[PDB]
RNA sequence: UUGACCUCAAAUCAGGUAGGAGUACCCGCUGAACUUAAGCAUAUCAAUAAGCGGAGGAAAAGAAACCAACCGGGAUUGCCUUAGUAACGGCGAGUGAAGCGGCAAAAGCUCAAAUUUGAAAUCUGGUACCUUCGGUGCCCGAGUUGUAAUUUGGAGAGGGCA
RNA sequence: UCUUUGUAAAGUGCCUUCGAAGAGUCGAGUUGUUUGGGAAUGCAGCUCUAAGUGGGUGGUAAAUUCCAUCUAAAGCUAAAU
RNA sequence: UUGACAUUGUGAAGAGACAUAGAGGGUGUAGAAUAAGUGGGAGCUUCGGCGCCAGUGAAAUACCACUACCUUUAUAGUUUCUUUACUUAUUCAAUGAAGCGGAGCUGGAAUUCAUUUUCCACGUUCUAGCAUUCAAGGUCCCAUUCGGGGCUGAUCCGGGUU
């Protein structure tokens, strides 16, 4: 049960000194395979915040470039192209739409690396910007599968009480679990190994 | 040792079982006390005698009510009492491996006997029982995962122990 | 009690307890003779259940059957026939060991009458073996109604005719379609089929 | 040094008991070949004959680790039938069952595995007596490495109530 | 017809705790044998060796998921023949 | 005749990797800087110091961790190869299972580098005689009868016949 350890809960609060936004993280072990269809390839929304702090370069058009003036980060265009390829480097992570898919190619060697930009798996370039923008400034998880087998995330912060935090870790175990193909064993939920930031280690 | 099961025998002298003449007395007695005093075998006394039997003192060691065991160093088909120190251990009743089952033979009035157990006592001898519990937990069930560790056996005969002797002091030292 | 401990300990046969227990008795068995009598049974968790009660005329012995294949006579390999019948080394013989064990004993022990019998311990050479071999005019036997039914002279020799728990299984005899062969014995569904019936009015 | 226990023994010890014959049927093992295939090697004769072991007035089987697939049936044996079918087979020669349906007969159960533990209560033998195919008493022995009562898969055990 | 053997035994309603149930066996590989039994009907040798809402069986092998019916590895029993 | 499994176990070498953590190792550009990769993240310690930021590269750190990458096994076992060292299995052989193993004694080779560090012997050779009475002697007893007992003569220890 994860109700003895804390897991998300109210017993790991005063064992981090730092205080300051400290997150937990949570790792999902299960053996792999190499290859890069394989695995858990979905983010899918956080219900509370990761409490995180991001700016967005939406660099959008015509139909697309009037909702970030309300509730946003940063109005940005596709005109300004001589800063994001050369030296800024003052970003989180950026959100764009279909309407534009000839400026992807050039910023390349500066975004993309870092996780600035979008390849093909994360929901970066969605078109709707009236909506969803109640959802990506609510930070949410990062689900990005590795070489061999380890998968580090991000659920909520310590600091915040048990009540919000309660159906945070659930909704996040019936993700990895579900959508999973069929190349995992047994046992998805084997080992748990959830460490925040600072305090010792609390597994399942 | 020979203190220990000393003690101990004078303790199990001081309980035996009813033998047949001391049975046919207490019928005599309850036969008068049923025809007169109609007394359902409560004018007899409550007995305090040893559990003995494989089966019974396997059953009292179950059902968490025996306060010592004596074990037997004994019989060939050992498969019969190999698994009395797992549940002594696994049942915190304490354990003894005496020496030989006969002496749990004379005291039981048979020929042998396998076992020995003790559930009830009287109160005159409550500490003599603590003290030889004392003394047994110190031999016995404290000592379990030691034991239960080492392997024993291996002693050669003594003229190839003393042939080994002679070859491992002539081929490392001088 | 404690016969189930006793069971589950003789489930578990290749841990190093029964392992060590059993090689000292492959040793202990196999410096007596073949046929000895066994003074108390070496397992009475098995010797109670198939009708051991330790009182006065259950007798067990301990016996010792060699290990293979019926090599068949007609010496020198020279069948004399079709080379259909020729073997010689692979032929397998349909009783069991089990029963060869108990027919000796039954052999010896002639005023006795066999129960059951029971496994013991097997080396590479032989097969260890108890029998539970029962004295039925032993006065002790002969009352207590359980216990009568082997002083009825139709079980002279359990043993031979195949009648124990071994000599029913060798036999072939359960319930079923897969025993066809035989169910009711297989030379009487043999005869029985292999009549030709007739009837006064030639139907 | 005395006194037990286990194990193995020795007696023209006390009392028992098996061997053999017959073997028509019955229970097992073992086990051919002539013969058929128009030759013959698998096959068939045949899971037979000869040999062997063991019983009884019957033996064996027998209360389901079964058949079924239905609306389910219910120990075993035997007969009428399924059936010369399903299947096996140099798919040649030939070999060859079962379930249901009808009938005769119908009969059911017993142990191990639960400490009786305010009580081995059980049993063989020897003795003395008798209403002496046995009963009672007493006495050594077997026996708790477990003898009796209680229950056996269908139920049942322990408490509680009327 | 002489004992009345017995404050003994048996039987059934309701609730609760329970509910033990047979391993060199079951089974599997291969070989010999047999069967009508055909990726194997049964027995037997040897090699491996179990389980507990388990185990067998449901006759074309195997994987996966249900269903059905049964309780083995211990023993007694007249009549129909 | 050969190979595989069983009977068939146990010690001593050599490679594969796990229970169990730790020191450390792992240098193509750029970037305070050897970032094998990832996550949290703007701050922690009395302070210092580093860190956010800045800049960089495919990868931004102070702080706590997971997977991994090359050694170190210190603690306990599993494997195929080395044949070595094993007695208890197994196999042979002999004797009416007679002296086996270890130790000591006297001599003596032996040289002492402090005192013996070692090792051998430890009742018979001109002769076709003989060898037996629990053994004479020495010593302690009995209650002195005619006799008998105990130790030694013939070293102890271990019960593995060799």
């Amino acid at each position: 049960v994860k109700e003895l350890l804390k897991y998300s809960n109210e017993t790991k609060k005063r064992n981090f000194l730092e205080t300051v936004e400290l997150q937990v993280g949570l790792k999902n072990y299960d053996p792999q395979r190499d290859k890069r269809f394989s695995g858990s390839l979905k983010l899918p929304n956080c219900p509370r915040p990761n409490m995180s702090i991001c700016i967005f370069g939406d660099a959008f058009d015509v139909d697309r470039a009037k909702s970030c003036g309300v509730d946003a980060m940063s109005v940005d265009d596709l005109k300004k192209l001589n800063k994001n390829k050369k030296l800024i480097k003052k970003l989180s992570k950026k959100y764009n739409a279909f309407i534009a898919s000839e400026v992807l190619i050039k910023q390349v060697p500066r975004l993309l690396g870092p996780q600035l930009s979008k390849a093909g798996k994360f929901p970066t370039p969605v078109s709707h910007n009236d909506d969803l923008y109640g959802k990506v400034t609510d930070v949410r998880s990062t689900i990005k599968f590795q070489l061999k087998k380890v998968l580090c995330l991000a659920v909520a912060v310590g600091n915040v009480e048990m009540e919000e935090d309660v159906l945070v870790n659930q909704i996040l175990m019936s993700v990895n679990f579900f959508v999973s193909l069929l190349k995992k064993n047994w046992q998805n939920v084997g080992s748990l190994v959830v460490k925040s930031s600072m305090g010792p280690a609390f597994r399942l | 040792d020979r203190n220990t099961a000393a003690e101990t025998f004078k303790l199990f002298n001081k309980y035996r079982p009813e033998t047949a003449a001391e049975k046919k007395e207490r019928l005599t007695k309850e036969a008068a006390a049923v025809a007169e005093g109609k007394s359902k075998q409560d004018a007899s006394p409550k007995p305090y005698a040893v559990k003995y039997g494989l089966n019974h003192v396997v059953a009292l060691i179950e059902n968490k009510k025996a306060k010592l065991v004596l074990i037997a160093n004994d019989v060939d088909p050992i498969e019969l009492v190999v698994f009395l120190p797992a549940l002594c251990k696994k049942m915190g009743v304490p354990y003894a491996i005496v020496k030989g089952k006969a002496r749990l033979g004379t005291l039981v009035n048979q020929k042998t006997s396998a076992v020995a157990a003790l559930t009830e006592v009287r109160a005159e001898d409550e500490a003599a029982l603590a003290k030889l519990v004392s003394t047994i937990d110190a031999n016995f069930a404290d000592k379990y995962d030691e034991v239960k560790k080492h392997w024993g056996g291996g002693i050669l005969g003594n003229k190839a122990q003393a042939k080994m002797d002679k070859r491992a002091k002539n081929s490392d030292s001088a | 009690g404690a016969y189930k401990y006793l069971e589950e300990l003789q489930r578990k046969k290749q841990s190093d307890v029964l392992r060590f227990l059993q090689r000292v008795r492959v040793w202990e068995y196999r410096q007596k003779n073949v046929i000895h009598r066994a003074a108390r049974p070496t397992r009475p968790d098995k010797a109670r259940r198939l009708g051991y009660k330790a009182k006065q005329g259950f007798v067990i012995y301990r016996v010792r059957v060699r290990r293979g294949n019926r090599k068949r006579p007609v010496p020198k390999g020279a069948t004399y026939g079709k080379p259909t019948n020729q073997g010689v080394n692979e032929l397998k013989y349909q009783r069991s060991l089990r029963a060869t064990a108990e027919e000796r004993v039954g052999r010896r022990a002639a005023n006795l009458r066999v129960l059951n019998s029971y496994w013991v311990n097997q080396d590479s050479t032989y097969k260890y073996f108890e029998v539970i071999l029962v004295d039925p005019q032993h006065k002790a036997i002969r009352r207590d109604a359980r216990y009568n039914w082997i002083c009825d002279p139709v079980h002279k020799h359990r043993e031979a005719r195949g009648l124990t728990a071994t000599g029913k299984k060798s036999r072939g005899i359960n319930k079923g379609h897969k025993f066809n062969n035989t169910k009711a014995g297989r030379r009487k569904t043999w005869k029985r089929q292999n009549t030709l019936s007739l009837w006064r009015y030639r139907k």
